[PDB]
């Protein structure tokens, strides 16, 4: 019943965050205040489109 | 009594009971159909109220 689309390889290529858990969480208080708004803009859109292929950009 | 009182008090009568004769017929014509198809009043079965459903959002997003 319908094939599911997925984005090809290319379309989820992005450069990463490759830092460990300790860095992330050693600057996780000032990362909300500093990233609030394309994460804010993210997480809104997460919660609405309740699709990981509708957020991807 | 005398046969007109008789005779239209039977006439009476018989309109009551095929009135009643009528509506037993199309009862038992109306509990086949709303039974078969479940589009009437009777045999409506309870389905779950969805006024127990919780649109808030969840902790994770995909739901």
């Amino acid at each position: 019943p319908g094939i599911v689309e997925l984005p090809s390889l290319e379309d989820l290529k992005v450069q990463e965050v490759k830092v460990s858990s300790s860095v992330l969480k050693a600057a996780a208080h000032h990362y909300g205040a500093q990233c609030d708004k394309p994460n804010k803009e993210f997480m809104l859109c997460r919660w609405e489109e309740k699709d990981p292929r509708r957020c991807l950009e | 009594d005398g046969p007109e009182k008789n005779y239209e008090r039977t006439m009476a009568i018989l309109q009551i009971e095929a009135e009643k004769a009528e509506l037993r017929l199309k009862e038992l014509e109306v509990r086949r159909l709303m039974r078969a198809r479940g589009d009437g009043p009777w045999f409506h079965y309870p389905t779950i109220d969805k006024e127990l459903i919780d649109h808030s959002p969840k902790a994770t997003p995909d739901n």
